[PDB]
RNA sequence: UUAAUUGCGAUAACGAACGAGACCUUAACCUACUAAAUAGUGGUGCUAGCAUUUGCUGGUUAUCCACUUCUUAGAGGGACUAUCGGUUUCAAGCCGAUGGAAGUUUGAGGCAAUAACAGGUCUGUGAUGCCCUUAGACGUUCUGGGCCGCACGCGCGCUACACUGACGGAGCCAGCGAGUCUAACCUUGGCCGAGAGGUCUUGGUAAUCUUGUGAAACUCCGUCGUGCUGGGGAUAGAGCAUUGUAAUUAUUGCUCUUCAACGAGGAAUUCCUAGUAAGCGCAAGUCAUCAGCUUGCGUUGAUUACGUCCCUGCCCUUUGUACACAC
């Protein structure tokens, strides 16, 4: 039906989902990651981020 | 014909030798070129709470990441873009011919 | 505080061991010999060890 | 001698500068020049009341002689400051941008800044000659 | 301007004479409280000397017409002739007294 | 079309979705790590495994349905990008190899113990300085404890531990 | 509620506003003998209020005796000029 | 120098539009205590007025005040801008008013009383005596009551 | 082929450069005269380099100086140190040790920050607290 | 003796391993190398203003030439407490003076051992055993409220309680970092409006354009005056705009007006040894809009120790124990 799905999500958290568990709340929008924060933790040692200081 | 080698990596020693190579082919021949401009390292920072949960003292993240940025501006006519285009690349860096 | 660690010790002791002439009662004339003659992977840990060394050298006198 | 606008104080020149501009009002007087408060972060109109105008001009025309190109966006920065929001902490506020407006184009009627390339606006011809003029006055004035 | 000698003169006498010589210490040890007279380093007379010079102008400056510069002029040039109105005068009086009494 | 700073970061992402599928689909083929190496047009994503042969797989099917698996998944274009195979050199000096191997034993139904040591023996004795493998959770009864297994030395602190010891 | 402070200012002796002629008399006999003058010292001893020295502190300054030894920010230091 | 002598002619207490003005202080400020004049709102009347503004409320001639006063009464029609005003468009008729001393208090529990007759959330509210601008309440306006 | 030398100066984050070279005596900075300062107070603290040995030794030179950054102190930190390294340079290319070596011995024999820059830089900031050694109001009950 | 079971040495113990240290990153130094209109510098031409007497201040990418001091880096160097004088079986080392850019492991972080909590999380996970449940479902989805609701009690924070001030003019200097492709981001410039903001365009996938982020605290001229006042802006009334399908228990921004407590804070308690505290603003994170928050950055920059176990706690040894879920 058209009532199904007519909320516009567009312009808020409901627009935006992880790529990895689609999990709400956080998520890391920094330079288009849209990955939440705490799987970014577990697979930080695979897009280059290190950590040094 | 202005042919300007661009390099962006993360691993500073494998982007180097490959620019050492790019200015070695370079003063071989004749090929008057610019050396190596340095340009600024770009430090990515996200910042993240190490907690999974809301428990526990504060204690942040930070998770870096250095980008090395050198061109590599070559003049000379098409008798050495069939030449340079010989990419030498390794895993990692990368390489974007841009004439003009 | 300045107290040496053993690493950088017993090293030193080991260099005096075979190299009586070789480490000058100098410090830095013998500081890049003693990178010459050991495989040190840190300037830092090379010029400790070359200072327990010359100090050591000093007190043989 | 060699005397600029650079060679002076600034207090004293934009003073003499306004001397130079009250004296015969050529350039502009804006019909609200008494109810600005050349800022949405200044909580009063500035006390001068009669003048004002001429001392803004001089300040303008003493900036634009250092530099090559400005904007009014680039005014309203230079010229805002720190806004008491309340309990809330100060913040950086724009100021108003039709008085540099009208102070910048009160400008170009005289013939003291013209418009430049690449944008924004850039010290006249004439506008140099007598800004330098202004200099070797206000030197000699207290000698 | 006031008291026609060097200002710098003034600054040094001034210290010298505001400086505690004895002070009293804490040796509670066991038993709710006590007190004990000891001695001043010379370094220590000049840094109560400076300290008790700079809170008391500034104290008399709260509220009051009178700014920071001529409060701290008059502080200076009243302990400089050691005089009673002195703020840091006063309390060199009181500390001295103190540590005298349990002494 | 897309900044540096967000190309870099894309394909390490690209990285770690090839890695993670790699690792779910090829669990049972000995899968140890990928190499992304990118170049213009044409790219190869070089496959470390030890059963390189059912990587490829019947003639290579299903080698070719991996290629044109990934082909949909991040839109790319026919021939740009080709699934290579490589055998994987030190086996016993794998700690992704040996993690699926210890897995693999445990979901059969072999001995904890046995299996626990005799993965650190294959280790050492394939030329490794130390190793040392950890299994938590309810083991004979319900509260759960941990167990160590470990011989020889192991670092744990500074700069070395990420450069030599591969978890 | 409980406060333990205190509320009181003192008693505010409000003075002159507008120059008047029997203190105008007052000031040019009066301050010619103060060997430190400012804006306090005859806010204090005078008893005149804030916007009558400055006035007065500009006064004497620009016609006669007290002289400029150190005018500036928020202080007007001016000496018994003789 | 700029000293003047005096007169006579000051008078310590000033009362304009229904309300104590005290002297002693300047014109500009010495407005400010008319209920509904405020700090910029007395400069733009004293502009307006070419008072003098560096002039004391006591030491003002009394032909200036009244053509204060008749500003203050009227402002719109002396070149005052439609938005210096504190009753803008007025829901009665819609004319851009200026409420004063007296007028302030009373207009504004007009508002509140209409606002409660028609049983709005603000209306309610306010006669409730919590804050109707939306604040939070749980550990803010306690000692009221 | 005109003689110059040119110097640098850094306070805590401060760059200034003289160009010291041969001139009728003008030290001018951002194109002002050198009697133009800012805090009107270190006036005399930029004035110091001028004046400790004297002004003959200046009369043949010209410093002119650029400086970007830092506070205004800083700023003028950074112009008393580079005028003071750009008098030395012009005297470590021209001029004999005497002139220079009791320049440069009177020099920090009055301070050693004229030549010598600031060793002292600001801190990285720790999690925790609004500074480094700084920490948040912790409570308990 | 050391920050350190870190070393000297002693010694039924010898040889060792983990931690620490070592290591890595960053902040400092390089007038020595490689260089460079996406950073600059000087010079040659074009050109402007003041004085012209000899100069100074500028503008100018196709006007070209030369350089890398400042600007960025890559490969490297430098720092080891070096020497001397005291103290120590005269050993580890310690202290003072004798270079330096750096002599509290050069400063600050990262990494960080064995064992444990019956610590926090099934509301991160398409990781989860078990229980409940699955179609008027405890799933998903639609509409409107709610998480903000206040008699009251506490914990982090922002404004202050005015003259070292407030207000109005001028001077007016930083660093970290981010920014649009098949989208609509950072927005320069011109125009309109008191302002918020609107409008027509431009530059930028980035040291290049936003931006020299012309920031604030700061300083100089004035207004004011010791006044619950020109301090302070809670509380409200009216109007003007922005964001969104929607703003009403005002998102927020702007204008006027109302101008309340607060006059330095009681028992008690928090943080801190150098660019550190504190004052000051900026960037980023959450973001369609909304900072009084957090994570970082830079600006101004004190006093006070160079010690102790007195209070609150920690490590080792000796000793005592009716404790072992262990004062």
């Amino acid at each position: 039906e058209n009532v199904w799905f007519s909320h516009p999500r567009r312009y808020g958290k409901g627009s935006r989902q992880c790529r990895v568990c689609s999990s709400h709340t956080g998520l890391i929008r920094k330079y288009g990651l849209n990955i939440c924060r705490q799987c970014f933790r577990e697979k930080a040692n695979d897009i280059g981020f290190n950590k040094f200081r | 014909i202005k042919i300007r080698i661009t390099l962006t990596s993360t691993k500073v020693k494998q982007l180097e030798n490959v620019s050492s190579n790019i200015v070695k082919n370079a003063e071989q021949h004749n090929l008057v070129k610019k050396g190596p401009v340095r340009l600024p390292t770009k430090v990515l920072k996200i910042s993240t709470r190490k907690t999974p949960n809301g428990e526990g003292s504060k204690t942040w993240e930070t998770y870096e990441m250095r980008i090395h940025k050198r061109y590599i501006d070559l003049e000379a006519p098409v008798q050495i873009v069939k030449r340079i285009t010989q990419i030498t690349i390794e895993p990692g860096v990368d390489v974007e011919v841009v004439v003009a | 505080g300045r107290v040496r660690t053993k690493t950088v010790k017993r090293a030193s002791k080991a260099l005096i061991e075979r190299y009586y002439p070789k480490l000058t009662l100098d410090f830095q004339t013998n500081k890049r010999l003693c990178d010459e003659i050991a495989t040190i992977q840190s300037k830092r840990l090379r010029n400790k060890i070359a200072g327990y060394t010359t100090h050591l050298m000093k007190r043989i006198q | 001698p060699g005397v600029s606008v650079r060679d002076v104080a600034a207090q004293d020149f934009i003073n003499a500068y306004a001397s130079f501009l009250q004296r015969q009002g050529k350039l502009e007087v804006p019909g609200y020049v008494d109810i600005v408060k050349t800022s949405s972060g200044n909580e009063m109109p500035p006390q001068d009341a009669e003048g004002w105008f001429y001392k803004r001009a001089a300040s303008v025309a003493r900036h634009i002689y250092m530099r090559k190109q400005v904007g009014v966006g680039k005014l309203n920065k230079l010229y805002g400051g720190a806004k008491s929001r309340g309990v809330r902490p100060y913040k950086h506020i724009d100021a108003s941008g039709s008085i540099n407006r009208k102070v910048l184009q009160a400008l170009e009627k005289i013939g003291i800044v013209e418009i430049s390339p690449k944008g924004g606006r850039r010290i006249s011809e004439n506008g140099q000659r007598d800004l330098d003029r202004i200099a070797a006055q206000t030197l000699e004035e207290d000698e | 301007v006031l008291t026609d000698q060097n200002p710098i003169q003034v600054v040094v006498d001034a210290i010298t004479n505001t400086g505690p010589r004895e002070d009293t210490t804490r040796v509670g040890g066991g038993g709710a409280a006590r007190r004990q007279a000891v001695d001043v380093s010379p370094l220590r007379r000049v840094n109560q000397a400076i300290a008790l010079l700079t809170i008391g102008a500034r104290e008399a400056a709260f509220r009051n017409i009178k700014t920071i510069a001529e409060t701290l002029a008059e502080e200076l040039i009243n302990a400089a002739k050691g005089s009673s109105t002195s703020y840091a005068i006063k309390k060199k009086d009181e500390l001295e007294r103190v540590a005298k009494s349990n002494r | 079309l897309i900044s540096k700073k967000r190309k870099l970061v894309a394909d390490g992402v690209f990285y770690a979705e090839l890695n993670e599928f790699f690792t779910r689909e090829l669990a049972e083929e000995g899968y140890s790590g990928v190499e992304v190496r990118v170049t213009p047009t044409k790219t190869e994503v070089i496959i470390r495994a030890t059963r390189t042969q059912d990587v490829l797989g019947e003639n290579g099917r299903r080698i070719n349905e991996l290629t044109l698996l990934v082909q949909k998944r991040f839109k790319y274009a026919p021939g740009t990008i080709v699934l290579y195979a490589e055998r994987v050199q030190d086996r016993g000096l794998s700690a992704v190899a040996q993690a699926e191997s210890m897995k693999f034993k445990l979901l059969n139904g072999l001995a904890i113990r046995r299996a626990a040591y005799g993965v650190v023996r294959y280790v050492m004795e394939s030329g490794a300085k130390g190793c040392e493998v950890v299994v938590s959770g309810k083991l004979r009864a319900a509260r759960a404890k941990a167990m160590k297994f470990a011989d020889g030395f192991l670092i744990h602190s500074g700069q070395p531990v990420n450069d030599f010891i591969d978890t | 509620k409980k406060k333990w402070s205190k509320k009181s200012m003192k008693d505010r002796a409000q003075h002159a506003v507008i120059l008047d002629q029997e203190k105008y008399d007052r000031i040019l006999k009066e301050v010619p003998t103060y060997r430190y003058v400012s804006v306090s010292v005859l806010v204090d001893r005078l008893k005149i209020g804030g916007s009558l020295a400055r006035i007065a502190l500009r006064h004497l300054e620009k016609e006669g005796i007290i002289k400029p030894i150190s005018k500036h920010s928020k202080q007007a230091i001016y000496t018994r000029a003789t | 120098s700029l000293v003047v002598q005096e007169q006579g002619s000051f008078q310590h207490i000033l009362r304009l539009l229904n309300t104590n003005v005290d002297g002693n202080i300047k014109i500009v400020y010495a407005l400010t205590t008319i209920k509904g004049v405020g700090r910029r709102y007395s400069n733009l009347v004293c502009k307006k007025a070419d008072v003098d503004l560096h002039k004391r409320a006591g030491e003002l001639t009394q032909e200036e005040l009244e053509r204060i006063v008749q500003i203050m009464q009227n402002p719109t029609h002396y070149k005052i801008p439609a938005w210096f005003l504190n009753r803008q468009n007025d829901i009665t008729d819609g004319k851009d008013y200026h409420t004063l001393a007296n007028n302030v208090e009373s207009k504004l529990r007009d508002d509140l009383e209409r606002l409660k007759k028609i049983r709005a959330h603000r209306g309610i509210r306010h006669f409730w005596g919590l804050r109707v601008r939306g604040q939070h309440t749980k550990t803010t306006g306690r000692r009221r009551a | 082929a005109v003689p110059s030398v040119q110097t640098f100066g850094k306070k805590k984050s401060a760059t200034a450069v003289a160009h010291v070279k041969a001139g009728k005596g003008l030290i001018k900075v951002n194109g002002s005269p050198i009697t133009l300062v800012e805090p009107e107070i270190l006036r005399f603290k930029v004035y110091e380099p001028l004046l400790l040995v004297g002004l003959d030794k200046f009369s043949n030179i010209d410093i002119r100086v650029r400086v970007t950054g830092g506070g205004h102190v800083s700023q003028v930190y950074a112009i008393r140190q580079a005028i003071a390294k750009g008098l030395v340079a012009y005297h470590q290319k021209y001029v004999d040790e005497q002139s220079k070596n009791e320049l440069k011995k009177a020099f920090t024999s009055y301070d050693r920050t004229l030549l010598i820059a600031d060793s002292r830089r600001p801190e990285p900031k720790k999690f925790g607290g609004k500074g480094a050694r700084s920490r948040f109001q912790k409570s308990y009950r």
